[PDB]
RNA sequence: GAAACAUCUCAGUAUCGGGAGGAACAGAAAACGCAAUGUGAUGUCGUUAGUAACCGCGAGUGAACGCGAUACAGCCCAAAC
RNA sequence: AACAUAGGUGACCGCAAAUCCGCAAGGACUCGUACGGUCACUGAAUCCUGCCCAGUGCAGGUAUCUGAACACCUCGUACAA
Protein backbone atom coordinates (compact mmCIF):
# COMPACT_ATOMS: atom_id res chain seq x y z
CA UNK A 1 0.00 0.00 0.00
CA UNK A 2 1.12 3.54 0.64
CA UNK A 3 3.43 2.19 3.27
CA UNK A 4 4.57 -0.40 0.81
CA UNK A 5 5.71 2.34 -1.44
CA UNK A 6 8.62 3.75 0.46
CA UNK A 7 11.26 3.73 -2.13
CA UNK A 8 10.73 6.19 -4.88
CA UNK A 9 10.22 8.94 -2.41
CA UNK A 10 13.09 10.34 -0.49
CA UNK A 11 12.14 10.40 3.12
CA UNK A 12 9.18 8.28 3.95
CA UNK A 13 6.30 9.60 5.94
CA UNK A 14 6.52 13.28 6.67
CA UNK A 15 8.39 14.88 3.84
CA UNK A 16 11.57 16.50 5.00
CA UNK A 17 15.19 15.78 5.45
CA UNK A 18 16.44 16.14 8.94
CA UNK A 19 12.75 15.71 9.42
CA UNK A 20 11.07 14.24 12.43
CA UNK A 21 13.56 12.48 14.62
CA UNK A 22 13.50 12.06 18.33
CA UNK A 23 11.05 14.81 19.18
CA UNK A 24 9.39 16.74 20.33
CA UNK A 25 11.24 16.18 23.56
CA UNK A 26 11.08 14.18 26.73
CA UNK A 27 10.24 10.56 26.61
CA UNK A 28 6.75 9.46 25.91
CA UNK A 29 4.47 12.28 26.86
CA UNK A 30 6.44 15.34 27.69
CA UNK A 31 6.27 16.47 31.25
CA UNK A 32 2.73 17.05 32.27
CA UNK A 33 3.75 20.59 32.95
CA UNK A 34 5.08 23.58 31.15
CA UNK A 35 8.11 23.41 28.96
CA UNK A 36 9.67 25.78 26.51
CA UNK A 37 6.99 25.03 23.94
CA UNK A 38 7.94 21.42 24.30
CA UNK A 39 4.53 20.20 25.39
CA UNK A 40 1.44 21.77 26.86
CA UNK A 41 -1.57 22.90 24.96
CA UNK A 42 -4.22 23.01 27.69
CA UNK A 43 -5.36 19.59 28.49
CA UNK A 44 -8.14 17.87 30.16
CA UNK A 45 -8.10 14.32 29.68
CA UNK A 46 -7.37 13.24 33.20
CA UNK A 47 -8.57 16.36 35.16
CA UNK A 48 -9.01 14.68 38.47
CA UNK A 49 -6.85 11.94 37.57
CA UNK A 50 -5.10 8.92 38.74
CA UNK A 51 -6.02 6.45 36.17
CA UNK A 52 -8.53 3.79 36.98
CA UNK A 53 -11.06 3.68 39.75
CA UNK A 54 -10.50 1.52 42.74
CA UNK A 55 -12.18 0.82 46.01
CA UNK A 56 -10.38 -0.80 48.88
CA UNK A 57 -13.38 -2.79 49.90
CA UNK A 58 -13.86 -3.49 46.25
CA UNK A 59 -11.85 -6.66 46.03
CA UNK A 60 -11.93 -9.67 48.23
CA UNK A 61 -14.26 -9.06 51.11
CA UNK A 62 -16.30 -6.99 48.73
CA UNK A 63 -19.92 -7.42 47.80
CA UNK A 64 -20.54 -9.32 44.63
CA UNK A 65 -23.35 -9.79 42.16
CA UNK A 66 -24.95 -11.62 40.18
CA UNK A 67 -27.65 -9.22 39.10
CA UNK A 68 -30.51 -9.95 36.76
CA UNK A 69 -32.81 -7.55 34.99
CA UNK A 70 -36.52 -8.04 34.92
CA UNK A 71 -36.44 -8.17 31.16
CA UNK A 72 -34.76 -11.41 30.39
CA UNK A 73 -37.13 -13.11 32.75
CA UNK A 74 -40.22 -11.67 31.16
CA UNK A 75 -38.72 -12.30 27.79
CA UNK A 76 -38.17 -15.77 29.14
CA UNK A 77 -41.76 -16.15 30.34
CA UNK A 78 -44.51 -16.08 29.40
CA UNK A 79 -43.91 -14.76 25.92
CA UNK A 80 -41.71 -17.54 24.76
CA UNK A 81 -41.32 -20.98 26.14
CA UNK A 82 -37.91 -21.52 27.58
CA UNK A 83 -36.59 -23.55 30.47
CA UNK A 84 -39.49 -25.93 30.65
CA UNK A 85 -37.87 -27.12 33.79
CA UNK A 86 -38.58 -24.88 36.72
CA UNK A 87 -41.95 -24.15 35.26
CA UNK A 88 -45.09 -24.28 37.29
CA UNK A 89 -48.25 -22.33 37.59
CA UNK A 90 -48.32 -19.52 35.14
CA UNK A 91 -44.68 -18.99 36.08
CA UNK A 92 -41.97 -19.42 38.72
CA UNK A 93 -38.50 -18.17 39.57
CA UNK A 94 -35.18 -19.59 40.61
CA UNK A 95 -31.68 -19.58 39.41
CA UNK A 96 -31.36 -18.30 35.90
CA UNK A 97 -28.08 -16.57 36.35
CA UNK A 98 -24.90 -17.17 34.48
CA UNK A 99 -23.01 -17.45 37.69
CA UNK A 100 -24.25 -18.35 41.06
CA UNK A 101 -21.17 -16.71 42.34
CA UNK A 102 -22.47 -15.94 45.74
CA UNK A 103 -23.30 -12.88 47.71
CA UNK A 104 -25.91 -12.44 45.16
CA UNK A 105 -29.10 -13.23 43.46
CA UNK A 106 -30.77 -9.87 43.36
CA UNK A 107 -33.16 -9.04 40.61
CA UNK A 108 -33.41 -5.55 39.29
CA UNK A 109 -36.58 -4.36 37.72
CA UNK A 110 -36.32 -2.61 34.40
CA UNK A 111 -38.23 -3.09 31.20
CA UNK A 112 -41.88 -3.96 31.29
CA UNK A 113 -42.97 -6.51 33.82
CA UNK A 114 -44.82 -8.26 35.42
CA UNK A 115 -46.54 -9.08 32.15
CA UNK A 116 -46.03 -12.68 33.16
CA UNK A 117 -47.12 -11.89 35.75
CA UNK A 118 -44.37 -14.09 37.37
CA UNK A 119 -43.50 -14.56 41.00
CA UNK A 120 -39.85 -14.37 41.84
CA UNK A 121 -37.64 -15.57 44.63
CA UNK A 122 -34.05 -14.53 44.97
CA UNK A 123 -31.91 -12.46 47.24
CA UNK A 124 -32.95 -8.85 47.78
CA UNK A 125 -34.65 -7.02 44.97
CA UNK A 126 -34.49 -3.34 44.15
CA UNK A 127 -37.46 -1.12 44.78
CA UNK A 128 -37.97 -0.62 41.11
CA UNK A 129 -38.22 -4.32 40.73
CA UNK A 130 -40.83 -4.95 43.37
CA UNK A 131 -43.02 -2.76 41.36
CA UNK A 132 -43.65 -3.97 37.96
CA UNK A 133 -43.66 -7.27 39.75
CA UNK A 134 -45.85 -7.11 42.75
CA UNK A 135 -48.52 -5.68 40.63
CA UNK A 136 -49.59 -8.42 38.44
CA UNK A 137 -48.42 -11.39 40.50
CA UNK A 138 -44.93 -11.86 41.86
CA UNK A 139 -43.79 -11.44 45.39
CA UNK A 140 -41.44 -12.37 48.24
CA UNK A 141 -38.17 -13.96 47.55
CA UNK A 142 -35.47 -15.96 49.24
CA UNK A 143 -36.42 -15.30 52.78
CA UNK B 1 17.40 -31.82 79.16
CA UNK B 2 19.81 -29.00 78.49
CA UNK B 3 17.55 -26.30 79.58
CA UNK B 4 19.52 -23.83 81.48
CA UNK B 5 22.37 -24.03 79.15
CA UNK B 6 19.85 -21.98 77.13
CA UNK B 7 18.47 -20.25 80.13
CA UNK B 8 21.98 -19.31 81.16
CA UNK B 9 22.75 -18.23 77.69
CA UNK B 10 20.16 -15.56 77.75
CA UNK B 11 21.46 -12.84 79.98
CA UNK B 12 25.15 -13.48 79.42
CA UNK B 13 25.55 -11.02 82.26
CA UNK B 14 23.79 -13.02 84.90
CA UNK B 15 26.42 -14.59 87.05
CA UNK B 16 28.43 -17.66 86.22
CA UNK B 17 28.08 -17.13 82.53
CA UNK B 18 29.38 -13.65 82.88
CA UNK B 19 32.43 -14.73 84.82
CA UNK B 20 33.28 -17.35 82.27
CA UNK B 21 32.83 -14.45 79.89
CA UNK B 22 35.36 -12.54 81.82
CA UNK B 23 37.82 -15.34 81.32
CA UNK B 24 37.01 -16.76 78.00
CA UNK B 25 37.48 -14.64 75.04
CA UNK B 26 40.41 -13.22 76.83
CA UNK B 27 42.05 -16.27 75.38
CA UNK B 28 39.80 -16.30 72.34
CA UNK B 29 40.75 -12.77 71.71
CA UNK B 30 44.43 -13.01 71.00
CA UNK B 31 43.39 -16.05 69.05
CA UNK B 32 42.93 -15.41 65.38
CA UNK B 33 40.37 -16.43 62.85
CA UNK B 34 40.20 -20.14 62.56
CA UNK B 35 40.53 -22.10 65.70
CA UNK B 36 38.78 -25.35 66.40
CA UNK B 37 37.20 -26.69 69.48
CA UNK B 38 36.78 -30.00 71.23
CA UNK B 39 33.25 -29.30 72.35
CA UNK B 40 30.81 -26.58 71.51
CA UNK B 41 30.49 -23.69 73.82
CA UNK B 42 26.85 -24.25 74.41
CA UNK B 43 26.04 -27.86 74.57
CA UNK B 44 22.34 -27.42 74.25
CA UNK B 45 22.51 -25.53 70.99
CA UNK B 46 25.04 -27.86 69.48
CA UNK B 47 23.15 -31.05 69.89
CA UNK B 48 20.23 -28.94 68.98
CA UNK B 49 21.08 -27.58 65.64
CA UNK B 50 22.86 -30.82 65.07
CA UNK B 51 25.97 -31.86 66.72
CA UNK B 52 26.71 -35.04 68.45
CA UNK B 53 29.86 -36.52 69.54
CA UNK B 54 30.66 -38.73 66.64
CA UNK B 55 33.56 -38.82 64.36
CA UNK B 56 33.30 -36.59 61.35
CA UNK B 57 32.03 -33.71 63.42
CA UNK B 58 34.05 -30.65 64.00
CA UNK B 59 33.11 -27.37 65.58
CA UNK B 60 35.09 -24.18 65.20
CA UNK B 61 34.84 -20.77 66.65
CA UNK B 62 35.24 -17.83 64.40
CA UNK B 63 35.64 -14.17 65.23
CA UNK B 64 34.64 -11.53 62.78
CA UNK B 65 35.00 -7.79 63.19
CA UNK B 66 32.81 -5.72 65.26
CA UNK B 67 30.46 -3.34 63.63
CA UNK B 68 29.53 -3.48 60.02
CA UNK B 69 30.57 -0.88 57.56
CA UNK B 70 34.06 -0.99 56.07
CA UNK B 71 33.36 -0.08 52.52
CA UNK B 72 34.95 1.58 49.63
CA UNK B 73 33.75 4.90 48.31
CA UNK B 74 32.29 5.26 44.93
CA UNK B 75 34.18 6.89 42.12
CA UNK B 76 32.91 10.07 40.59
CA UNK B 77 29.40 10.56 39.38
CA UNK B 78 28.75 10.62 43.07
CA UNK B 79 26.59 13.65 42.49
CA UNK B 80 23.01 12.53 42.52
CA UNK B 81 20.76 11.37 45.28
CA UNK B 82 23.26 9.93 45.79
CA UNK B 83 21.90 6.49 45.18
CA UNK B 84 24.37 3.75 45.76
CA UNK B 85 26.90 5.99 47.36
CA UNK B 86 27.29 6.75 50.99
CA UNK B 87 30.07 5.72 53.28
CA UNK B 88 29.99 4.85 56.87
CA UNK B 89 26.29 4.49 57.35
CA UNK B 90 25.51 1.52 55.22
CA UNK B 91 25.39 -1.83 56.88
CA UNK B 92 25.88 -4.98 54.89
CA UNK B 93 22.92 -7.31 54.58
CA UNK B 94 24.90 -10.45 55.27
CA UNK B 95 25.12 -10.99 58.99
CA UNK B 96 28.28 -11.18 60.99
CA UNK B 97 26.96 -14.61 61.39
CA UNK B 98 26.60 -15.68 57.86
CA UNK B 99 30.06 -14.29 57.50
CA UNK B 100 31.18 -16.46 60.36
CA UNK B 101 29.80 -19.57 58.80
CA UNK B 102 31.76 -19.26 55.59
CA UNK B 103 35.16 -18.08 56.55
CA UNK B 104 34.78 -21.53 57.90
CA UNK B 105 34.22 -24.03 55.21
CA UNK B 106 36.94 -22.04 53.62
CA UNK B 107 39.25 -23.32 56.20
CA UNK B 108 38.10 -26.84 55.84
CA UNK B 109 37.40 -27.20 52.16
CA UNK B 110 36.28 -30.73 52.61
CA UNK B 111 33.45 -30.20 54.98
CA UNK B 112 30.03 -28.58 55.05
CA UNK B 113 28.15 -27.05 57.87
CA UNK B 114 25.00 -27.17 59.76
CA UNK B 115 25.43 -23.93 61.45
CA UNK B 116 25.29 -23.14 65.11
CA UNK B 117 25.36 -19.54 66.27
CA UNK B 118 27.45 -17.43 68.43
CA UNK B 119 28.27 -17.01 71.85
CA UNK B 120 28.48 -13.33 72.60
CA UNK B 121 31.53 -11.14 72.26
CA UNK B 122 32.48 -7.76 73.38
CA UNK B 123 33.84 -4.39 72.44
CA UNK B 124 34.54 -5.74 69.04
CA UNK B 125 34.17 -9.05 67.34
CA UNK B 126 31.50 -11.41 67.83
CA UNK B 127 32.18 -15.08 67.74
CA UNK B 128 30.12 -17.93 66.59
CA UNK B 129 30.72 -21.53 66.76
CA UNK B 130 29.85 -23.44 63.65
CA UNK B 131 29.76 -27.13 63.46
CA UNK B 132 30.76 -28.61 60.19
CA UNK B 133 30.29 -32.15 59.13
CA UNK B 134 32.54 -34.13 56.89
CA UNK B 135 31.13 -35.85 53.89
CA UNK B 136 33.34 -38.77 53.15
CA UNK B 137 33.66 -40.26 56.47
CA UNK B 138 32.07 -43.11 58.23
CA UNK B 139 29.55 -42.80 61.01
CA UNK B 140 28.72 -39.60 59.28
CA UNK B 141 27.42 -41.63 56.44
CA UNK B 142 25.59 -43.94 58.73
CA UNK B 143 23.25 -42.22 61.08
CA UNK B 144 20.21 -41.37 59.10
CA UNK B 145 20.30 -38.12 60.87
CA UNK B 146 23.48 -36.48 59.77
CA UNK B 147 23.19 -38.33 56.56
CA UNK B 148 21.93 -36.40 53.60
CA UNK B 149 24.26 -33.65 54.51
CA UNK B 150 26.45 -35.72 52.32
CA UNK B 151 24.91 -37.28 49.31
CA UNK B 152 27.83 -37.35 49.01
CA UNK B 153 27.79 -33.73 47.98
CA UNK B 154 25.67 -34.16 44.94
CA UNK B 155 23.28 -31.33 45.45
CA UNK B 156 24.30 -29.83 48.70
CA UNK B 157 27.86 -28.92 48.01
CA UNK B 158 29.18 -25.74 49.37
CA UNK B 159 26.15 -25.23 51.48
CA UNK B 160 26.65 -21.86 52.89
CA UNK B 161 28.13 -20.57 49.75
CA UNK B 162 24.94 -21.09 48.03
CA UNK B 163 23.30 -20.04 51.25
CA UNK B 164 21.32 -23.10 52.27
CA UNK B 165 21.80 -23.21 56.00
CA UNK B 166 20.29 -21.81 59.13
CA UNK B 167 21.23 -18.17 59.35
CA UNK B 168 21.16 -18.18 55.64
CA UNK B 169 17.68 -19.29 54.60
CA UNK B 170 16.91 -16.70 57.20
CA UNK B 171 18.28 -13.33 56.68
CA UNK B 172 17.16 -13.45 53.08
CA UNK B 173 13.94 -15.19 54.06
CA UNK B 174 11.78 -15.88 57.07
CA UNK B 175 8.19 -16.85 57.53
CA UNK B 176 6.23 -18.70 54.91
CA UNK B 177 2.90 -17.71 53.51
CA UNK B 178 2.56 -13.99 53.72
CA UNK B 179 5.66 -11.82 53.57
CA UNK B 180 7.14 -14.41 51.28
CA UNK B 181 6.54 -12.13 48.40
CA UNK B 182 9.60 -10.68 46.82
CA UNK B 183 11.33 -13.20 48.97
CA UNK B 184 11.51 -16.86 48.51
CA UNK B 185 9.47 -18.07 45.64
CA UNK B 186 12.72 -19.80 46.00
CA UNK B 187 14.41 -16.55 46.70
CA UNK B 188 15.84 -13.23 45.63
CA UNK B 189 17.05 -14.58 42.36
CA UNK B 190 13.81 -14.79 40.50
CA UNK B 191 11.54 -12.18 41.84
CA UNK B 192 14.41 -9.79 41.17
CA UNK B 193 16.37 -8.81 44.23
CA UNK B 194 14.31 -6.77 46.61
CA UNK C 1 -9.27 46.21 56.78
CA UNK C 2 -11.10 46.47 60.06
CA UNK C 3 -14.38 44.93 58.97
CA UNK C 4 -16.85 43.53 58.49
CA UNK C 5 -17.31 42.56 62.15
CA UNK C 6 -20.96 42.31 61.73
CA UNK C 7 -24.38 40.87 62.06
CA UNK C 8 -25.33 39.30 58.79
CA UNK C 9 -27.70 36.68 57.70
CA UNK C 10 -26.30 34.03 55.43
CA UNK C 11 -25.84 30.74 57.13
CA UNK C 12 -25.32 27.88 54.74
CA UNK C 13 -23.99 24.85 56.47
CA UNK C 14 -24.57 21.72 58.47
CA UNK C 15 -26.54 23.48 61.11
CA UNK C 16 -28.57 26.37 59.87
CA UNK C 17 -31.96 27.95 59.74
CA UNK C 18 -33.14 31.30 58.59
CA UNK C 19 -30.27 33.56 57.84
CA UNK C 20 -29.30 35.02 61.14
CA UNK C 21 -26.63 37.30 62.48
CA UNK C 22 -23.18 35.83 62.75
CA UNK C 23 -19.92 37.41 63.59
CA UNK C 24 -16.36 37.35 62.39
CA UNK C 25 -13.82 35.56 64.48
CA UNK C 26 -10.38 35.28 62.92
CA UNK C 27 -10.10 31.85 64.41
CA UNK C 28 -6.53 31.01 65.11
CA UNK C 29 -5.68 27.89 66.98
CA UNK C 30 -5.12 24.20 66.62
CA UNK C 31 -2.17 21.97 65.87
CA UNK C 32 0.15 22.92 63.10
CA UNK C 33 0.97 20.89 60.07
CA UNK C 34 2.55 17.49 60.07
CA UNK C 35 -0.79 15.91 59.98
CA UNK C 36 -0.41 15.15 56.37
CA UNK C 37 1.87 13.29 54.08
CA UNK C 38 5.23 14.62 54.86
CA UNK C 39 6.23 13.78 58.32
CA UNK C 40 4.75 10.38 57.81
CA UNK C 41 6.62 10.01 54.55
CA UNK C 42 9.81 11.16 55.94
CA UNK C 43 9.51 8.55 58.61
CA UNK C 44 10.66 6.25 55.96
CA UNK C 45 12.27 6.56 52.60
CA UNK C 46 14.97 8.84 53.81
CA UNK C 47 18.14 8.20 51.90
CA UNK C 48 19.25 11.04 49.78
CA UNK C 49 16.46 13.19 48.25
CA UNK C 50 13.42 11.02 47.97
CA UNK C 51 10.10 12.68 47.40
CA UNK C 52 10.25 16.38 47.05
CA UNK C 53 12.12 16.91 50.26
CA UNK C 54 14.64 19.15 48.60
CA UNK C 55 12.22 21.36 46.83
CA UNK C 56 10.59 24.18 48.70
CA UNK C 57 7.06 23.26 49.50
CA UNK C 58 3.65 24.78 50.08
CA UNK C 59 4.36 27.37 47.45
CA UNK C 60 6.09 30.63 48.17
CA UNK C 61 4.46 33.10 50.46
CA UNK C 62 3.60 36.55 49.31
CA UNK C 63 3.08 39.82 51.12
CA UNK C 64 -0.45 39.07 52.20
CA UNK C 65 -1.82 35.83 53.36
CA UNK C 66 -5.50 35.52 52.67
CA UNK C 67 -7.98 35.91 55.42
CA UNK C 68 -9.19 33.18 57.71
CA UNK C 69 -12.08 34.23 59.95
CA UNK C 70 -14.86 31.77 60.36
CA UNK C 71 -18.25 33.40 60.47
CA UNK C 72 -20.29 31.79 63.18
CA UNK C 73 -24.00 32.30 63.12
CA UNK C 74 -24.93 33.54 66.48
CA UNK C 75 -27.75 31.19 67.31
CA UNK C 76 -26.66 27.72 66.41
CA UNK C 77 -23.17 29.05 66.89
CA UNK C 78 -21.86 26.64 64.33
CA UNK C 79 -20.42 27.82 61.11
CA UNK C 80 -18.45 27.38 58.00
CA UNK C 81 -15.75 29.16 56.09
CA UNK C 82 -16.07 31.42 53.09
CA UNK C 83 -13.55 32.47 50.52
CA UNK C 84 -10.48 34.17 51.85
CA UNK C 85 -9.21 37.46 50.53
CA UNK C 86 -5.66 38.58 50.81
CA UNK C 87 -5.90 41.29 53.36
CA UNK C 88 -2.88 43.35 54.18
CA UNK C 89 -3.96 43.60 57.76
CA UNK C 90 -6.87 42.55 59.87
CA UNK C 91 -7.97 44.45 62.91
C1' G D 1 13.85 8.36 30.41
C1' A D 2 11.30 12.24 33.14
C1' A D 3 11.75 16.27 26.55
C1' A D 4 16.18 20.32 32.21
C1' C D 5 16.97 17.74 36.88
C1' A D 6 17.85 15.96 42.64
C1' U D 7 13.60 11.12 44.42
C1' C D 8 12.03 8.21 40.70
C1' U D 9 13.79 5.80 35.85
C1' C D 10 17.34 2.92 32.85
C1' A D 11 18.22 -1.50 36.99
C1' G D 12 19.24 -4.93 41.01
C1' U D 13 20.46 -4.25 34.44
C1' A D 14 26.10 -4.07 32.66
C1' U D 15 30.29 -5.34 34.92
C1' C D 16 32.87 -7.54 39.41
C1' G D 17 33.75 -11.36 43.65
C1' G D 18 32.61 -16.67 45.56
C1' G D 19 30.43 -21.47 44.33
C1' A D 20 27.23 -26.15 42.86
C1' G D 21 24.89 -29.57 39.38
C1' G D 22 23.41 -32.27 35.08
C1' A D 23 20.04 -29.43 36.15
C1' A D 24 20.30 -25.90 40.21
C1' C D 25 17.58 -23.41 43.85
C1' A D 26 12.45 -24.52 46.74
C1' G D 27 9.84 -27.72 49.60
C1' A D 28 5.87 -30.56 53.76
C1' A D 29 2.79 -24.38 57.02
C1' A D 30 4.34 -20.30 63.73
C1' A D 31 0.76 -21.14 55.45
C1' C D 32 -3.75 -19.25 52.96
C1' G D 33 -8.03 -15.54 54.53
C1' C D 34 -12.79 -16.30 47.30
C1' A D 35 -13.79 -15.53 56.38
C1' A D 36 -15.26 -20.81 55.56
C1' U D 37 -19.12 -26.23 58.45
C1' G D 38 -13.33 -23.64 53.14
C1' U D 39 -7.87 -24.85 50.83
C1' G D 40 -3.79 -28.01 52.30
C1' A D 41 4.49 -29.02 50.75
C1' U D 42 7.40 -26.77 46.56
C1' G D 43 8.62 -25.24 41.54
C1' U D 44 6.79 -24.04 36.75
C1' C D 45 3.07 -22.81 32.66
C1' G D 46 -1.80 -20.08 31.62
C1' U D 47 -4.76 -16.61 34.00
C1' U D 48 -6.02 -13.51 37.92
C1' A D 49 -3.97 -8.12 35.84
C1' G D 50 -1.51 -3.55 34.01
C1' U D 51 -5.95 -5.37 38.85
C1' A D 52 -4.29 -4.03 44.59
C1' A D 53 -0.02 -1.36 45.77
C1' C D 54 4.04 2.44 44.81
C1' C D 55 5.34 7.40 42.77
C1' G D 56 7.65 15.59 41.91
C1' C D 57 0.90 11.10 43.29
C1' G D 58 4.96 13.52 37.42
C1' A D 59 7.05 10.33 34.23
C1' G D 60 7.00 5.74 35.31
C1' U D 61 6.73 1.23 38.56
C1' G D 62 3.95 -3.11 39.76
C1' A D 63 2.46 -8.16 42.89
C1' A D 64 -0.24 -11.74 45.45
C1' C D 65 -4.49 -15.13 47.34
C1' G D 66 -7.50 -17.87 44.08
C1' C D 67 -8.48 -20.68 39.60
C1' G D 68 -7.18 -24.03 35.23
C1' A D 69 -2.87 -27.07 34.25
C1' U D 70 1.91 -29.92 34.65
C1' A D 71 4.12 -33.22 38.12
C1' C D 72 3.04 -35.20 42.76
C1' A D 73 5.68 -37.73 48.30
C1' G D 74 6.49 -37.37 52.15
C1' C D 75 9.92 -37.64 56.21
C1' C D 76 14.68 -37.30 59.93
C1' C D 77 16.61 -34.79 64.46
C1' A D 78 16.97 -31.91 69.44
C1' A D 79 14.41 -33.02 74.20
C1' A D 80 11.39 -35.92 77.54
C1' C D 81 11.95 -41.59 79.13
C1' A E 1 60.24 39.19 32.88
C1' A E 2 57.45 32.73 34.05
C1' C E 3 59.23 28.27 37.80
C1' A E 4 63.25 27.06 41.28
C1' U E 5 66.85 29.07 44.56
C1' A E 6 69.83 30.72 48.98
C1' G E 7 67.98 34.57 52.08
C1' G E 8 63.56 36.94 54.88
C1' U E 9 58.81 35.72 57.50
C1' G E 10 54.44 33.61 59.42
C1' A E 11 51.73 29.07 61.03
C1' C E 12 51.02 23.90 63.58
C1' C E 13 53.21 20.24 66.72
C1' G E 14 56.50 17.47 72.99
C1' C E 15 56.28 12.21 69.45
C1' A E 16 50.50 7.87 71.95
C1' A E 17 52.53 15.00 68.44
C1' A E 18 51.65 18.14 63.89
C1' U E 19 50.83 16.83 58.63
C1' C E 20 49.39 13.13 55.12
C1' C E 21 47.84 7.74 52.69
C1' G E 22 44.28 3.33 53.58
C1' C E 23 37.47 0.43 53.33
C1' A E 24 40.10 -2.28 56.83
C1' A E 25 44.23 -4.81 58.46
C1' G E 26 47.74 -1.00 58.48
C1' G E 27 51.10 2.87 56.34
C1' A E 28 54.74 7.65 54.80
C1' C E 29 57.15 11.26 57.38
C1' U E 30 60.76 8.18 60.84
C1' C E 31 67.36 4.16 61.66
C1' G E 32 63.65 11.16 62.43
C1' U E 33 62.63 14.51 67.76
C1' A E 34 61.91 21.68 67.90
C1' C E 35 69.66 23.68 65.76
C1' G E 36 63.29 18.99 64.20
C1' G E 37 59.73 18.76 59.99
C1' U E 38 55.13 19.73 58.49
C1' C E 39 52.08 23.96 55.99
C1' A E 40 52.27 28.36 53.53
C1' C E 41 53.90 33.56 51.80
C1' U E 42 57.97 36.54 49.91
C1' G E 43 62.32 35.65 46.74
C1' A E 44 70.42 37.34 46.96
C1' A E 45 72.78 41.73 48.99
C1' U E 46 71.70 47.38 50.66
C1' C E 47 68.25 50.94 52.80
C1' C E 48 63.48 49.75 54.49
C1' U E 49 58.85 47.53 55.20
C1' G E 50 53.62 53.30 57.57
C1' C E 51 48.07 53.48 58.95
C1' C E 52 43.40 49.94 59.36
C1' C E 53 40.71 44.16 63.28
C1' A E 54 34.68 47.41 60.32
C1' G E 55 33.54 42.87 56.66
C1' U E 56 35.76 37.92 55.72
C1' G E 57 39.18 34.06 57.79
C1' C E 58 41.66 31.84 61.92
C1' A E 59 42.28 31.64 67.22
C1' G E 60 41.00 32.60 72.64
C1' G E 61 36.99 33.74 76.18
C1' U E 62 32.32 34.04 77.41
C1' A E 63 27.32 36.21 82.71
C1' U E 64 23.27 35.91 79.35
C1' C E 65 20.76 34.21 74.84
C1' U E 66 20.52 30.27 70.92
C1' G E 67 21.96 25.24 70.31
C1' A E 68 20.59 17.82 68.55
C1' A E 69 19.79 13.16 69.99
C1' C E 70 19.80 9.35 74.39
C1' A E 71 18.21 9.14 79.26
C1' C E 72 14.47 12.30 82.70
C1' C E 73 9.69 14.75 83.58
C1' U E 74 4.19 16.24 81.81
C1' C E 75 0.20 15.20 78.48
C1' G E 76 -1.75 11.70 75.23
C1' U E 77 -2.37 6.17 74.08
C1' A E 78 -4.87 -0.34 78.75
C1' C E 79 0.81 0.02 74.81
C1' A E 80 2.48 3.11 70.54
C1' A E 81 2.50 7.18 67.29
Amino acid sequence: TKTRKHRGHVSAGKGRIGKHRKHPGGRGMAGGEHHHRINMDKYHPGYFGKVGMRYFHKQQAHFWKPVLNLDKLWTLIPEDKRDQYLKSASKETAPVIDTLAAGYGKILGKGRIPNVPVIVKARFVSKLAEEKIRAAGGVVELI
Amino acid sequence: AYKYLEELQRKKQSDVLRFLQRVRVWEYRQKNVIHRAARPTRPDKARRLGYKAKQGFVIYRVRVRRGNRKRPVPKGATYGKPTNQGVNELKYQRSLRATAEERVGRRAANLRVLNSYWVNQDSTYKYFEVILVDPQHKAIRRDARYNWICDPVHKHREARGLTATGKKSRGINKGHKFNNTKAGRRKTWKRQNT
Amino acid sequence: VNVPKTRKTYCKGKTCRKHTQHKVTQYKAGKASLFAQGKRRYDRKQSGFGGQTKPVFHKKAKTTKKVVLRLECVKCKTRAQLTLKRCKHFE
